[PDB]
């Protein structure tokens, strides 16, 4: 680039060698008896002389592994005679040693002074790594070569990894360079990524062993960034094979991430909704099933379940997605004056306007703003229910500001309108707490008081969807379900309509077998 | 029109790359130190054939099940493995003893004729990693430098 | 009434597409998560031995790396004079050991070669390796079967079991098919 000359072939000798020496009996295993007499060479041919002449030596060293790789890659195809496993070895083989190089500098760096060099050189090799990866990704392009740095990247975690308060350093460096590598950025790292992110090392430090859970917000940015990448693809139905298998990918983890760890899903289900489009019902559903573990949730199937008497419908869940955000300082104001006076009267007849963000022809409405607002009007409403000295019913619920903007909304909105507000209600019916009451209550009186078939199709079709599909459903969902059956106004409108469409009927009989 | 240009030019790039990243996906030994001896071939099998292994077979119980053949198969053939590390556990439970020097498996075919705090004399039978067998040698000296 | 895609009608239109759709995912439908080689029934953690985004199977003690005492790092001292890995050399337990633990690999395969080389036959039903039993023929070799003394490895007690039995060929397996492909990466076409 603006390499001092003889520098490229003066540190492609230097790992050329320490390649040999990484290998050789004599190393001492960790490779610390070779490391001494190589840091010792390293400061005779003067590379580690400057910043920028530590930085250059790093890049150059990078760079060498990678065209060791290109050329593996080329006399295996060039020769289908040669075997793969012994040209993936001659990979590792070079990978590996300046992995123990990088991992043996930036442990002696924090030996010889502290913790905050140790992580300042741990970050300046990951910069220089993502830097390569990067360049190469653009030039190559559909050549481009994901093996070395994913080698690099999960060998050098794994070997930094075995205080605990200094291992959070290391993981939030390794997490700043999976940010900087997320699929949006490296398209083609994508499944050398999710390998990373989701690896079971990985996992553990950040998700369990990381204490008073500081790693949860940032492995929830990590998997926004997955689901942020997938959206365009998900949202447009058809998905290429290489996009079913990292789909199945993220299936596999959310899965791992439902069983062992469901507060984590739990808490960040709002985060993951405004990115996942609405589709994508059991992607979803898999969010919206996770429940603290030590929760017993009665059985949705018990005839006769009251569940107006169970203890859980006062506790409100936790939500560490600060939603309220979204909403433009204005319009919040705005909001706030209608739910305590009920004006101004124009604020519901502007409303829609305000939630249809419509500069492009296909967004159509700001989605992010519609659950933001719907959310928020409940979590105002349940507060405002109990401040009045009510737990939130069938019959406390109505004939308040809160339930103006629902009724309102469920009115004046199109059919698109109203699929995604309704699809905002669906996504907090879930374990039993209060939002969960309250919004299948909202549900439950928006069906009942409807004067337009559209209405009651609509929540019919948003409830159906989302217990069609094959499991986790969840709790919330199958209680209003269950609920709204039984209702006459439902009874009606099934008689009305399975007259009409009969193939609908089928939908129905399905639920009886599908559902948990 | 055709509903793919609905995506964005941007949209359309990442597809391609991810599409030319599944031609070469990576592979289960790419995330793996380098295994020597029996490295991954993963290929297709039949249905009825057991795709996966017993249930707890990584237990130090089932390793003691095997045969000591097996086990030294997995201590040489496995090297720097959870499951060399069960075939070590259960060869020392039924009474094996690694030579640090000869790096070989020995056990007491007889109470041995001499213990000092330097050595222990007397028969042994070990298991030959280069003739692939069980052998016995009578007087020999285990020096307890070469014993953990 | 909905004429749209967001009402009823759009519903079982998404349903009735998954039957003319030959792509894995149907967002509409979804898809047998039980199946996707995680066990969901599982009282302890899965992350442990979660192998990747893409495998069906979890993390066997061989995959998982593990800091052995120095002293088992034979191999670097070893190398020349350690023998070479010949299937005809080791025992039944052995062929047994490689068999059950290489679950979609080609030392599975491989195995199950020595095995059936060594006379042993796979019942596709019964799901286990029988053999002749010393001294016992058959009762009547006939057509599609045959009925007499047989051994079988139990995989749970780790033993060979004499279980007296009627196979019919029919549910017996051939001469394993050796997969001729080097370059197979499963992580590819999973679904």
């Amino acid at each position: 680039y603006d390499d001092p000359p003889g520098l490229r072939e003066k540190a492609e000798y230097l790992l050329r060698e320490w390649v040999n020496l990484y290998h050789s009996a004599a190393a001492g295993r960790d490779s610390t008896k070779a490391f001494s007499a190589f840091v010792g060479q390293m400061h005779q041919q003067g590379i580690l002389k400057t910043d920028d002449l530590i930085t250059r030596f790093f890049r150059l060293c990078t760079e060498m592994c990678v065209e060791i790789s290109y050329r593996a890659q080329a006399e295996q195809q060039h020769n289908p005679a040669a075997n793969p496993t012994m040209i993936r070895a001659k990979c590792y083989h070079n990978l590996d040693a300046f992995v123990r190089l990088i991992a043996l500098l930036v442990k002696h760096s924090g030996e010889a002074t502290n913790t905050v060099t140790k992580i300042n050189l741990l970050n300046k090799v990951l910069g220089i790594v993502v830097g390569v990866l990067l360049q190469d990704h653009d030039v190559r392009q559909s050549e481009f070569q994901q093996l070395p740095y994913h080698r690099i990247f999960i060998m050098l975690l794994l070997e930094l990894n075995a205080l605990e308060t200094i291992n959070f350093q290391t993981l939030t460096a390794f997490c700043n360079t999976f940010h900087i590598l997320r699929p949006t950025k490296a398209p083609g790292f994508v499944y050398a990524w999710l390998e990373l992110i989701s690896h079971r090392i990985f996992i553990a430090r950040m998700l369990a062993h990381t204490p008073q859970q500081k790693g949860w917000p940032m492995y929830a940015q990590l998997l926004i960034d997955l689901f942020k990448y997938l959206a365009p693809f998900l949202r447009n139905v058809e998905l290429t094979k290489p996009m079913q298998i990292l789909y199945k990918g993220t299936l596999r983890v959310l899965l791992v991430l439902l069983h062992d760890f469901p507060e984590f899903l739990c808490d960040y289900h709002y985060g993951f909704c405004d990115v996942i489009p609405p589709n994508c019902i059991q992607l979803r559903n898999l969010i919206l099933s996770a429940f603290p573990r030590n929760m017993r949730l009665p059985d949705p199937f018990t005839p006769n379940l009251k569940v107006d008497m169970l203890s859980e419908i006062n506790i409100a869940p936790r939500i560490l997605t600060n939603f309220t955000g979204v909403m433009p300082p204005q319009f919040k104001k705005d909001l706030d004056s209608y739910l305590k006076t009920r004006s101004p009267v124009t604020f519901l007849s502007d409303l829609r306007s305000n939630l249809q963000v419509s500069n492009e022809p296909g967004n159509r409405y700001n989605l992010q703003l519609i659950n933001a607002l719907v959310l928020y009007v409940g979590t105002q409403a349940i507060a405002h229910i109990h401040n009045k000295g009510s737990t939130p019913s069938m019959s406390t619920i109505t004939h308040s500001a809160h339930m103006d903007i629902f009724q309102n909304l469920a009115v004046d909105l199109d059919t698109e309108g109203r699929y995604l507000f309704l699809n905002a209600i669906a996504n907090q019916l879930r374990y039993p707490n209060s939002h969960t009451h309250y919004f299948s209550c909202t549900m439950l009186y928006l069906f009942a008081e409807a004067n337009t078939e559209a209405i009651q199709e609509q929540i019919t079709r948003v409830l159906l969807e989302r217990l069609i599909v094959n499991r986790p459903h969840p709790w919330g969902l199958l209680i209003t379900f269950i609920e709204l059956i039984k209702n006459p106004a439902f009874k009606f409108w099934n008689h009305e309509f399975v007259e009409e469409e009969p193939e609908i009927e089928k939908l129905f009989q399905s639920v009886a077998q599908c559902c948990m | 029109g055709p509903h793919m240009l609905e995506l964005t030019k941007e949209q359309l790039y990442q597809q391609a790359m991810e599409e030319a990243a599944w031609h070469h996906m990576p592979h289960p030994s790419d995330s793996e130190r380098i295994r020597q001896y029996l490295p991954r071939n993963p290929c297709p099998t039949p249905p009825y054939h057991h795709q996966m292994p017993p249930p707890h077979s990584d237990t130090v119980e089932f390793y003691q099940r095997l045969s000591t053949e097996t086990l030294f198969f997995i201590f040489y053939y496995l090297e720097g493995t959870k499951a060399q590390y069960l075939a070590a556990k259960a060869l020392k439970k039924q009474s094996w003893r690694f030579h640090t020097k000869y790096m070989m498996w020995f056990q007491r075919h007889e109470e041995p004729k001499t213990i000092t705090d330097e050595f222990e004399q007397g028969t042994y039978i070990y298991f030959d990693y280069e003739k692939w067998g069980q052998r016995k040698k009578e007087g020999f000296t285990f020096e307890y430098r070469y014993l953990e | 009434m909905v004429t749209d895609q967001f009402g009823m009608i759009g519903l079982l239109t998404f349903i009735r597409a998954a039957e003319t759709d030959p792509g894995m995912v149907h967002l509409a439908l979804g898809s047998d998560l039980t199946t996707l080689g995680l066990n969901l029934n599982s009282p302890e953690n899965l992350y442990p031995k979660f192998a990747s985004p893409w495998a069906s199977s979890p993390c066997r003690p061989q995959d998982i790396d593990f800091h052995v005492p120095s002293e088992y790092l034979t191999n670097i001292h070893i190398r020349d004079k350690l023998a070479a890995i010949k299937l005809g050399r080791y025992g039944e337990d052995l062929l047994f050991y490689l068999y059950y633990m290489n679950g979609g690999d080609v030392l599975q395969l491989l195995a199950a070669v020595e095995l059936f080389n060594r006379d042993w036959r796979y019942h596709k039903e019964e799901r286990v390796w029988i053999t002749r039993a010393p001294g016992m023929e058959p009762t009547m070799k006939t057509n599609t079967y045959e009925r007499g003394t047989y051994y079988f490895f139990d995989c749970l007690n780790w033993r060979k079991v004499a279980k007296e039995f009627h196979l019919e060929y029919d549910k017996l397996e051939e001469r394993p098919h050796l997969p001729s492909t080097f370059n197979y990466n499963p992580a590819q076409q999973a679904f």
